[PDB]
């Protein structure tokens, strides 16, 4: 499935 | 369990919860206080924090009159004041754009009583509820979760009732137009001040209330360079 | 307009006179001429430029750009019969057959034998 | 123009060689000269004493077919020591620093004593050659192992430029003259000396091969292989000439690799033909005329920049293949001649080579269209394209690059079949020199005619061709080719044409008397598929007929019976991919649904209708205020709806369409606002009640809005047409604008960010709402597959549980910017395109630092002037001054309508923003692992639901998908209108309402639409939550926790979570099942 762990310091980006 | 009273002052006050199918003794805690306040609007409340889902003054008829029976105290209240569940009413946007037709926490509400004798009664009660919970949980009340209110909040996809609606619209425009007439004879009306002062009005204004507004929203020119002795020496000395 | 539609407008308005006016003229000073004219080339840009081609003779038809300059100008001067006399168009865009049928609401043939 | 040159420079810097691997390289083939001229001489040899010669040696011949046989091959061989040189790049020094690793080509003359006048004919140089190099391998390899060198190289042939006529010897070396960290490989060119052959026989029209017919092919490769040094000395004389000359050349070829293009053939298949050679040459050419009257075009002056625009718009806007060709002199103006070879030709009458042969005219066709592109990228004034231009690599996935993809597997493939090889011939062979060039043409050609102006351009590709081989084997060894064919499969790729890739019927030649060849070749060509037709206009003519379905496009059955009827009856052709991405949109309930197309709006048409009859009513009647103006704002309006409109399915979230009434501007209209809101309604009571009298056949019913804050007396009139459809009215006055500016005003300091919102919100609805619609759907007639792409587009966030904080507009103009600003890329043309530039962009997206503004414009006014892009820049680096980490705002999205940026893209949650953009780049690298199939796209849209806190099971207790109008039904409305709600989803506002109540403790989401993403009876859906990292650990007891809580000390609480699951059960009732935590 299309999982990705929330990222809530936006370290995403 | 054992926790009865709050160090702060908040009185531990746990709730039995609703049995669903979805959910095969798992509790909701209330936490209050005697709120004091010299306003007689505030006066013989009874601070609260937590409140359940959607609770109104029915939820809390239900709660005391539960404990009056248990406890056998008399305690009636009247209303439940400041009770924003969704914070829709923290601000009043009549009262900001106009004063015409309005003069005018979270999770929490203050729970008004009739008298000084209905929340001392309910308080004698309330401290007595709350040492159960340490000693025999079984017999801790049960909300309903479920009242006329809650049914017609639920209810989201309903058409209102254009016969209630249309007498809504219509006391609201008759009591508008009266508040609306009686400030624009105020304004124009020759107001004087007791010393002989006549205020000013424009014609077209409406509300004594806009003047004071529109107070609180609101020689280089015509001064020659060269006109006098003194200027032109001073002229002629940054000329050399 | 929005669709890069080049067009002019022309407005034509006259002064009228008031119910209980016994002067036989009701003329309006030059100021007035100019206010008014003011006012009536700043509705007009406005409805052109918030709105497209297909909106705009949308428009035209109940005659809504009329009446809206009449309640602009009331406090300047009563005014009479004003309407938007004329409405050229200057300068066209791409020609897009898309935008063309829907502002109309493809066929297969028929075998020839 | 100074940030493009400070730009320029740092680029240049940035890919420079380091020069200590130039002296590696250098110290290594120095010494590699040394050991070519120990390899001694040979005698004369048939080739029954070379075939003995070489019987029992590791090396191999490699014989270019067709291989010489006894007979023919009565001509003898010999080895002499040939003329060592070194050429290429690295000649000239421009060469610079690639990750993959670059090549130094080292150029062998064969003495020209070995050749005789006449052996360019019937591959005589070329078996010459053949054992030259196989000789030279054979005395390199025991030299190489006697110098102890063999240890770290590794030595194979390959072919230069994927040229199969020209093998070659490729030194690599593996982990003191070892340049494994130099990243270089020496290639052994062995060309001929110049002028051994009379040019004038190599010519394009001479043939060469006896079998008559020309050999373009054959005759380049012997003559450019002569000709080497020549072109080095001429590219060495306009280096010195112009100063620019090393700078422009990286430019182009960095420009060029972005685009996939390579100097390798293309008559094989792959995309290439020119490369930094070919890109030199032209600006070389350039530099010494040009222009029709040979006056020159760029100028040794110019700079980096000047010399590179140049070579980019005489490409743009010069045609060199079918109505024009240049010609120039390399030993004498350089002169375009209007006249056309029909193939790309830049001519050297000083040496009679076409540069341009290997280069097709499918991909030179491409090449121009890249150069038209970044030339108006380079003009652009107002947007900095250095990025786009040189610094976005868009080879990297065929399907982003490319609108279809179709995959053909050939029959019997350990040799095609016999019938299919028969069709290669003798013929072809002498123009086609192998079956992979034939097969790539006869693919090309009756593509190309059969889809006709359906496709603007055509690739077609020969996946898994290797170029590279053992010394031990003589030609390159396919797994599946068993030495028969150097390739897995053939795939086509399409750059379709929006406007009439769905047309219905293939037009063709019309009808005459005596059939015109025209009309010969059409019905040749189509077979029984022809046909003569009539139309209304009268018109007799030669046309084909196919049918439309919503599964696949009609070109993926045009390709499919053509490529089965005149390349083979047994070939299988498939694009699954796009079939799956059909599928994906939401079916409608509407007569002939499946073989409606996915370009086809009529849906949205009727919709308007149904609106144009109820504007007639509404205008008509008498009220005390004339109607200004009567506004559609819904998402219909606009072509945006993920469901289209279908009549009396009343349970899709998007059935009633917001409509904006405004009346003519009067003084009478209350100053309050709750009197304004109750005036407002009064006008919609008597607009009701005419309606009801006048026009019974309409139905109508009132309800309550509470989407703008604290304004809590809007109330929206519901009118229910006849032919099915629902509109919602809500009343625009001007005095209401002012009114909230004015609560903004009096509001207290603290209170007033609060209210600005409340304003923000307004102005969404009402008037930023009009131009919304207004602009998005008139743009959206140009861009044909924008409405299918959003629509999917919206279906894929829903599925992730993300269309609940994600505002529909934001989407919208998210959704739009691969079509507005499709550089580096073209416009999307397929939906599977379309959807993935989306998700290409958000996950290349760092919003913190980048904001997005858009022009909302027709394809090349209203487009975003200096002065107002820097406006908007402006607004972003303010906001982010004050919100540097992105908390408060993550989005800027801003155009014309919206010069704020902030509208469409406040309050969303910063763990929604980052899971949007963590989707995005999960699903790009999903992609990169495993290539696009079945599996990869089912992944795409099933959502995890495993990261979130705990997961709510409900079920609804109808089934709501056929009242949805999705086609797997009501046909009126219910007699009492509180019937409707029976057939209705809450769950939205389940989520919404629980939101405000847990804002600052949980984040819910749930899925809006229910008939689309929930199963086959589309009843179920799910509530997901979050706990912020605060209440998810203990916290000390406060009157301001605003959390429901339970107490573990006498200062100490926890998230009371299992009384939070009750308040969601309590409040779902029946709708809800189970919980998992
Ligand atoms: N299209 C062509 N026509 C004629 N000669 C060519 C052509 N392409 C290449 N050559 C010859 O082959 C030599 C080497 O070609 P190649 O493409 O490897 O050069 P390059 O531009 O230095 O390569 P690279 O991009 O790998 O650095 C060129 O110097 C030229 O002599
Ligand atoms: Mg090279």
């Amino acid at each position: 499935s299309l999982s990705a762990g929330f990222d809530w310091t936006a370290s995403i980006l | 369990e054992d926790i009865s009273a709050m160090k702060n002052g908040f009185i531990v006050v746990p709730f039995k919860l609703p049995d669903h199918k979805a959910l095969p003794a798992s509790l909701h805690f209330m936490f209050a206080k005697r709120h004091q306040s010299s306003n007689s609007n505030e006066s013989d409340c009874l601070f609260l924090v937590n409140l359940p889902l959607l609770s109104n003054i029915e939820h809390m008829k239900k709660f005391v009159g539960q404990l009056c029976g248990k406890y056998d105290t008399v305690s009636h209240v009247e209303e439940l004041l400041y009770n924003d569940e969704f914070g829709l009413h923290e601000v009043d946007l009549s009262a900001l754009t106009s004063d015409l037709m309005s003069s005018t926490p979270r999770n929490t509400a203050l729970l008004k009583f009739v008298d000084a004798a209905s929340i001392n009664n309910c308080w004698n009660a309330l401290k007595k509820y709350s040492n159960l919970h340490a000693k025999h949980p079984n017999e801790l009340f049960e909300w309903t979760y479920t009242t006329p209110s809650f049914t017609t909040f639920v209810n989201f996809y309903k058409p209102l009732d254009i016969d209630y609606l249309k007498e809504d619209i219509h006391t609201h425009m008759a009591i508008f137009e009266q508040r609306e007439a009686q400030a624009q004879e105020d304004v124009q009306s020759s107001i004087v001040d007791e010393d002989g002062f006549t205020l000013v009005v424009g014609k077209n204004t409406k509300s004594l209330n806009s003047i004071r507004k529109k107070i609180l929203n609101k020689i280089d020119k015509k001064a020659k360079k060269d006109f006098y002795r003194f200027q032109v020496r001073e002229r002629k000395k940054q000329e050399i | 307009t929005s669709d890069d539609y080049v067009l002019r407008i022309f407005a034509i308005a006259f002064t009228r006179k008031q119910a209980n006016q016994v002067k036989r003229h009701s003329y309006a000073q030059s100021s007035h001429i100019r206010a008014i004219r003011k006012v009536i080339s700043e509705i007009l840009t406005k409805e052109v430029q918030g709105s497209t081609l297909a909106q705009l003779t949308s428009k035209l038809i109940p005659e809504v750009i009329n009446k809206e300059i009449e309640n602009a100008t009331k406090d300047i001067f009563p005014l009479q019969n004003i309407h938007v006399r004329k409405v050229k168009l200057l300068k066209q865009p791409k020609f897009d057959v898309g935008a063309l049928m829907a502002l109309h609401g493809e066929e297969k043939g028929k075998k020839v034998t | 123009s100074n940030i493009f040159k400070l730009q320029i420079d740092e680029l240049l810097e940035q890919v420079k060689l380091k020069q200590k691997h130039v002296l590696k390289v250098e110290k290594f083939l120095h010494k590699l000269y040394d050991i070519l001229q120990e390899i001694p001489d040979w005698e004369e040899k048939s080739l029954a004493e070379v075939d003995s010669f070489f019987k029992n040696k590791i090396v191999s011949v490699p014989f270019v077919d067709p291989k010489p046989i006894p007979q023919n091959t009565n001509y003898k061989f010999n080895y002499k020591k040939p003329d060592i040189s070194l050429i290429g790049s690295f000649a000239l020094k421009a060469g610079i620093y690639q990750p993959n690793g670059s090549s130094i080509d080292t150029l062998l003359t064969m003495p020209k004593e070995l050749f005789e006048k006449k052996d360019f004919l019937n591959f005589r140089c070329l078996h010459k050659r053949s054992v030259y190099l196989a000789y030279l391998t054979h005395h390199l390899l025991i030299l190489l192992k006697k110098d102890k060198l063999d240890s770290f190289l590794q030595l194979e042939y390959s072919y230069f430029d994927n040229d199969p006529l020209l093998p070659i010897l490729r030194i690599s070396c593996s982990k003191d003259y070892n340049f494994y960290k130099t990243r270089f490989s020496i290639n052994l060119l062995i060309g001929f000396p110049y002028k051994v052959f009379e040019p004038k026989k190599l010519l394009p029209n001479r043939n060469c091969i006896r079998i008559l017919p020309a050999t373009p092919l054959y005759n380049f490769s012997v003559l450019s292989s002569s000709t080497h040094e020549n072109y080095l000395k001429y590219l060495y004389k306009t280096k010195k000439q112009t100063e620019s000359f090393v700078e422009a050349t990286v430019l182009g070829r960095l420009w060029l690799q972005q685009r996939g293009f390579s100097s390798n053939m293309s008559h094989s298949g792959s995309l290439g033909g020119f490369g930094t050679f070919e890109f030199t040459i032209l600006m070389a050419a350039l530099l010494n005329g040009g222009g029709i009257n040979s006056n020159k075009i760029l100028l040794h002056g110019f700079s980096s920049y000047q010399l590179f625009k140049g070579v980019i718009k005489y490409l743009a806007t010069m045609d060199l293949c079918h109505d024009g060709h240049l010609q120039f002199h390399s030993n004498p103006a350089s002169k375009y001649i209007d006249e056309g070879f029909q193939t790309p030709t830049l001519f050297d009458k000083s040496t009679k080579v076409n540069i341009l042969t290997k280069m097709t005219v499918s991909s030179y066709q491409i090449l121009k269209e890249y150069a038209g592109e970044t030339l108006r990228m380079l003009n652009n004034v107002v947007q900095d394209q250095f990025s786009n231009i040189f610094l976005t690599n868009i080879s990297r996935f065929d399907n982003l690059k490319y609108d279809l993809c179709y995959d053909v597997q050939l029959p019997l493939g350990n040799n095609l079949e016999t019938s299919l090889a028969a069709t290669f011939g003798s013929m072809e062979r002498v123009k086609f020199i192998t079956l992979e060039n034939f097969l790539a043409h006869k693919i090309t050609n009756v593509a190309r005619y059969a889809l006709g102006d359906r496709i603007k351009y055509i690739q077609i590709e020969m996946v898994g061709q290797k170029s590279d081989f053992p010394i031990t084997k003589r030609k390159v060894y396919s797994n599946t080719g068993g030495n028969h064919f150097n390739f897995d499969f053939v795939r086509v790729k399409l750059i379709v044409n929006p406007s009439e890739c769905d047309k219905l019927v293939t037009k063709g030649p019309a009808h005459s008397e005596t059939m015109s060849t025209e009309a010969a070749v059409f019905k040749n060509f189509w077979g029984i598929k022809s046909s003569l037709r009539r139309f209304k206009d009268g018109s007799i003519t030669h046309c084909c007929v196919w049918s439309t379905s919503s599964s696949e496009p009609i070109i993926s059955s045009i390709v499919n019976f053509a490529l089965q009827k005149h390349v083979s009856k047994k070939a299988q052709i498939s694009n699954e991919t796009i079939k799956k991405f059909h599928n994906f949109l939401p079916l409608p309930n509407l007569p002939s649904s499946a073989k409606t197309s996915v370009l086809n709006l009529s849906s949205f048409f009727n919709l308007k209708k149904s609106f144009d009859d109820l504007y007639k009513i509404i205008f008509q009647m008498k009220l005390p205020l004339s109607v200004k103006s009567i506004l559609p704002v819904g998402s219909a309006f606009r072509y945006t709806s993920l469901c289209q409109p279908v009549p009396f399915a009343y349970s899709d979230p998007d059935f009633f369409q917001d409509v904006i009434l405004e009346f003519e501007t009067s003084p009478k209209w209350p100053d309050e606002i709750t009197s304004l809101e109750k005036a407002k309604t009064a006008f919609l009571l008597k607009i009701q009640e005419e309606l009801s009298a006048n026009s019974s056949t309409y139905r109508s019913f009132f309800s309550r809005d509470e989407s703008i804050p604290y304004n809590l007396e809007i109330v929206t009139l519901n009118i229910l047409t006849p032919e099915g459809y629902g509109f919602k009215f809500r009343v625009l006055t001007e005095r209401d604008e002012i009114l909230y500016l004015r609560a903004i005003a009096n509001a207290r300091n603290e209170l007033k960010p609060e209210l600005e919102a409340t304003f923000l919100k307004f102005t969404a609805k009402y008037l930023a709402s009009v131009r919304h619609t207004r602009t998005l759907e008139n743009i959206s007639h140009s861009y044909q597959f924008y409405s299918p792409v959003v629509r999917l587009f919206k279906r894929w966030l829903d599925t992730h549980l993300l269309l609940g904080h994600i505002t529909d507009e934001l989407a919208e103009l998210i959704a739009i910017k691969p079509f507005v600003d499709p550089a580096p890329y073209f416009i999307p043309g397929s939906l599977e395109n379309g959807f993935l530039k989306v998700l290409k962009f958000i996950s290349q997206w760092n919003w913190k630092d980048d904001p997005l503004i858009l022009d909302l414009v027709k394809p090349e006014s209203e487009r975003l002037t200096l002065a107002q892009y820097k406006g908007i820049q402006m607004n972003f680096t303010n906001l982010r001054n004050s919100d540097p980490n992105g908390t408060h705002l993550q989005f800027f999205v801003a155009s014309k309508n919206d010069p704020s940026g902030i509208l469409y893209s406040s309050g969303i949650p910063l763990p929604i923003a980052t899971r949007l953009t963590a989707l995005a780049k999960v699903a790009v690298n999903l992609l990169q692992t495993h290539g696009l199939n079945q599996q990869t796209i089912n992944l795409l849209f099933t959502p995890g639901l495993k990261d979130y806190d705990f997961v709510v099971d409900l079920r609804t207790p109808i089934g709501l998908k056929s009242s949805c109008g999705i086609l797997s039904a009501p046909s009126n409305f219910p007699e009492n209108l509180n019937d409707l709600s029976e057939k209705m989803d809450p769950t939205y506002q389940l989520v919404k309402y629980l939101n405000l109540k847990y804002k600052n403790s949980l984040i819910l989401s749930s899925r809006k639409y229910i008939g689309v993403n929930g199963g086959e009876k589309g009843d179920k859906n799910v509530i997901t939550g979050l706990i912020k990292p605060l209440f998810k650990g203990a916290h000390k007891f406060r009157v301001n926790l605003d959390c429901n809580v339970k107490p573990v000390d006498d200062e100490n609480v926890i998230l009371n979570k299992e009384a939070i699951f009750h308040e969601i059960a309590a409040f779902g009732n029946d709708m809800v099942i189970n919980f998992e935590t």
